[PDB]
């Protein structure tokens, strides 16, 4: 491994702390190791103190999320994080393509299928069902039904907002490229 | 005593110790909804005063809007603010309007406008309504450990006469009562 | 040829007419054919008679004109009448392989390269410099480096402003797809 990165003490330290608790040269034995796990996790990444009790309640029952910005490499370093931890579902949005190559690239683990899986948004079964719905949402909003087929084709957080609608996911995490506001706007309307 | 010749409005500074170094912030206490004329004189008016320091001024807009992001009557009026200090005083640095990490840290600036004519960290910022610099004012002086300032600076007037606080301490009395020497020192304008 | 067919007229009374010519049958003998040929065209299209000034100054000095939007039927059946009237250099925007295929599937004759231009806007050589360009421009009005890429590869009315304003073309039309003030913003902006 590499000089910097940060799962080391995570990985050692307990490690070392075990190997003392088997030959006996411990004097202050520790009681379980998860919590000894969770401090130093604290250490390294300044945020888990805060957030213990989301974590905790978020590992009882995984739902589906879905982040319709799938070919961002921050996204799929997330998505990585997650399934470590088995704390979420993922759904990807984008070209299986280029997701494949990019996960080959950063060196990743995930498996496509397996451990998520990826909507193409250019070819999709289900085109007809999520651009109709669109449509009879936003009829009286000025979408003519035209404007919606090339919506559901070119905006990946529409079809991210149908498929929570419909109830084919739990949640979405979208806005990590662009401007808040058509985010925002797109899903109020939704 | 009336305006300054050449003015027409007053304005309070507060001086603060960040990580980044000092830093002034206006206008704190005299105008609720300042426009851009009141603005812009603010603004001329704080950079002769930070020049007394000792300092090279350099002057930032605030806002929500970054660089154009947002038309709402405030970002409007801040462009038209830098316009006209631009028009004013063509060799004082000044640039906007931008928000606040953007106006403090290099590279979060150079990041969005590579060429911007903004060089380090800004040591004044001029807010858009009295409310936001109160606000920020009064955080930062908690949040920044120190919790000590040099101000209310108050410019504008034709004598240099200063306004403090009820909770203002010795320290700052002793402070404002050498500035004031300072400023009466030359010839008041 | 089918009985709807509008060039039957322009195509056949002419040659009628000439015929008489030729055999001595005619008593009222026109003088020439293209004054002729221009009042069957007003018949048929109901606006010759007010656009001829407009056409006949403009087949004087044919200009470049831009159609982002390059992949409707409607575009491409109105390129084909423009090269036929040889009236303008259409440059069209869009992906090679649907316009190819799409000119096949209407029985079109224009070609590709010889009668007009296509400009990929998922893969041009000219990239960089046009999405320069464009944050140069709107880089005050709250544009960032990514989004201006972002456009560049997504809005083919700003790939085509963008050309029009660097002189590779002379004129630009589009907004026959979507709301008109998007596109009216995006040409004030540009």
């Amino acid at each position: 491994p590499k000089p910097f990165d940060p799962r080391l003490i995570v990985k050692i330290a307990p490690a070392v702390a075990k190997a003392a608790m088997e030959s006996g040269v411990a004097t202050r034995p520790i009681a379980d190791f998860d919590v000894y796990i969770d401090k130093l996790t604290e250490f390294v990444y300044k945020t888990n103190l805060f957030m213990k009790p989301i974590f905790s309640q978020a590992r009882k029952a995984p739902k589906r999320v879905v982040l319709p910005e799938g070919e961002e490499a921050r996204v799929l370093h997330a998505t990585q994080e997650l399934v470590t931890l088995g704390l979420a579902k993922p759904i990807l949005i984008g070209r299986p393509n280029v997701i494949e190559m990019r996960i080959q690239k950063l060196g990743l683990q995930i498996k496509a299928g397996v451990d998520f899986e990826i909507v193409n948004n250019e070819s999709d079964p289900r085109f007809k069902e999520y651009w109709t719905e669109y449509f009879q949402i936003m009829k009286r909003r000025g979408v003519t039904q035209e404007q919606a087929q090339r919506a559901l084709i070119s905006n990946p957080t529409v079809i991210g907002a149908i498929m929570v609608q419909r109830g084919e996911a739990d949640a979405m995490i979208c806005g990590t490229v662009g401007d808040y506001h058509e985010h925002f706007s797109v899903v109020k309307n939704v | 005593f009336g305006y300054r010749d050449g003015v027409h409005t007053a304005g309070a500074m507060n001086a603060l110790l960040l990580p980044s170094g000092n830093t002034f912030i206006a206008d704190t206490y005299v105008n609720d909804e300042p426009d851009a004329e009141e603005l812009a004189e603010i603004t001329l008016m704080a950079a002769e005063t930070v020049r007394r320091f000792g300092i090279e001024p350099r002057v930032a807009l605030l806002s929500h809007s970054n660089f154009g992001s947002s038309d709402c009557p405030s970002s409007s009026k801040m462009r038209q603010a830098l316009e006209l200090v631009r028009e004013r005083a063509p060799e004082l640095m000044i640039d906007g309007e931008m928000h606040g990490d953007a106006a403090l840290v290099e590279a979060i600036r150079n990041d969005r406008m590579p060429d911007s004519s903004l060089k380090g960290s800004a040591n004044i910022l001029v807010m858009p309504n009295m409310e936001a610099a109160r606000i920020s004012y009064n955080l930062l002086r908690v949040s920044s450990s120190e919790g000590v300032t040099v101000g209310p600076v108050l410019m504008g007037v034709a004598k240099p006469v200063h306004v403090l606080t009820p909770i203002a301490s010795v320290r700052r009395i002793v402070n404002m009562v050498a500035l004031a020497v300072v400023e009466a020192q030359t010839q008041p304008l």
